[PDB]
């Protein structure tokens, strides 16, 4: 019994951790076989990077002018590639610890768990949600970057974020492991902004199933309704539209507790009018969005 | 905007 | 910037978990050096949990009814022993991956991170409050018993919790790694209830800080005494804000009046402590 | 009130 936002186990992601210093320029990298993988505005000075053209700063650069720490040991670059934002250094010698690993990008909706690194040492794990927004609402310092997030199936970790960058609100933004930026942003300090954030509608449906399964009840009601006529009242709360596939991937949750899809729509509806009366669901005061179907399926049942 | 590398 | 709860890298304890298995009965196990520690219950049978003779339980078994598995690695069990709730299981081979590490009994207020395991495997990890009531709210099903609460200081691995078992409230007790329980329960199933839970006054104060950074009416409102060793403790974050302990501690009686998020709760958070605010925020 | 190992 209970439900708790839980991390993936970070030991195997932790093996892989290292520094990348260029200059006196230093972020986390990912080191996978003989790749290390990290963010490429390591290669910036703090003077060039309000404007840098990264295709030269990299021109510019030389395999020796890469240090990388992999605890006690330096690795020796023998090579190096730009691939979108990220750097790729080829090195002498293949982890060791290499896990089996993809590299996936996940859509806004999806979870994944963050290991917080400074100075390639791993500082905390904690879970995330990719925003409608295509942001991350983390907790990340200076030197932070290269920081990795990931799930794990058995054995096999898929890494679908690194992180690059603090948007002036508080929020991250960072690539996929092939470097292109989740949502509109860009590696250098010019003037971004977030799109206004969506709600993960589906996400607290699953998390209202996973309050059920764990008691609460209160919230629900023998009102039922119409897709469409839900719809029409969740873009009146920012609420991100309800797709029918969205109806689908809850046709678990729906079995377990008898309680129809539609069902529990009119259950959040009539949350939303009226709100909370200064109760709780499962021990918040608000509505929470950072949990997928699989996320509560993976706690809930075995 | 705020890149979280080092730069000092 | 930013402020979430945050477990410790959970690579160095998912090293040292085995599956210990006694007839069929089968649980987690936390292999250190030459020992594995594991919840006394794992000697227990379905018929036989009402009230048990641990004692007597323990008499009829050998070294060869305990089976640990680490990977698929078998280890021979050479010795055994119970303190309290815990068997000791001597095993032919130390632990390789063995990290630095001391068992410490954590005080109600403090937090650890709980490496959920299921035949000792870990599958995830969450930051738990040991609460003052002596329980933890925890995420726990069947077989997760022998999962390790844990801080890492250094990275000397402090083990402060093991599991056992879960209440009717949908909570959950467990031992410090000397078998000892935390609060007056025991490995039973007999009807126990949980204490009256407090709220947790110095960690719903060092969060409010946190906040900004992006007396003792308490026992009207369910929140346990403020102490002198608090307020000394706290003092680092009441200097970052320039907001002084006491002058935070005002603040907190408007709130408790008609108190819409803060750091996206609308509830004061207490799981969290004043070390948890210092290490992410200015940390 | 449930000792949360697997019994079988």
């Amino acid at each position: 019994s209970g439900f708790r936002k839980m991390a993936f186990p970070s030991g195997k992601v932790e093996g892989c951790m290292v520094q990348v210093t260029c200059g006196t320029t230093t972020l986390n990298g990912l080191w996978l076989d003989d790749v290390v993988y990290c963010p490429r505005h390591v290669i910036c000075t703090s003077e060039d990077m309000l404007n840098p053209n990264y295709e030269d700063l990299l021109i510019r650069k030389s395999n020796h002018n890469f240090l990388v720490q992999a605890g006690n040991v330096q690795l020796r670059v023998i090579g190096h590639s730009m691939q979108n934002c990220v750097l790729k250094l080829k090195v002498d010698t293949a982890n060791p610890k290499t896990p089996k690993y993809k590299f996936v990008r996940i859509q806004p909706g999806q979870t994944f768990s963050v290991l917080a690194c400074y100075n390639g040492s791993p500082s905390g794990v904690y879970q995330c949600a990719m925003r409608p927004n295509f942001t991350i609402k983390g907790s990340f310092l200076n030197g932070s970057a290269g920081s990795v997030g990931f799930n794990i199936d058995y054995d096999c970790v898929s890494f679908c974020y690194m992180h690059h960058m603090e948007l002036p609100t508080g929020v991250h933004a960072g690539t996929d492991l092939e470097g292109n930026f989740y949502g509109p942003f860009v590696d250098r300090q010019t003037a971004q902004a977030a799109g206004t954030d969506t709600t993960i509608t589906v996400n607290v449906l699953a998390w209202l199933y996973a309050a059920v399964i764990n008691g609460d009840r209160w919230f629900l009601n023998r009102f039922t309704t119409t897709l469409n006529d839900f719809n029409l009242v969740a873009m009146k709360y920012n609420y991100e539209p309800l797709t029918q596939d969205h109806v689908d991937i809850l046709g678990p949750l729906s079995a377990q507790t008898g309680i129809a899809v539609l069902d529990m729509c009119a259950s959040l509806k009539e949350l939303l009018q009226n709100g909370m009366n200064g109760r709780t669901i499962l021990g918040s005061a608000l509505l929470e969005d950072e949990f997928t179907p699989f996320d509560v399926v993976r706690q809930c049942s075995g | 905007v705020k890149l979280q590398a080092v730069f000092r």
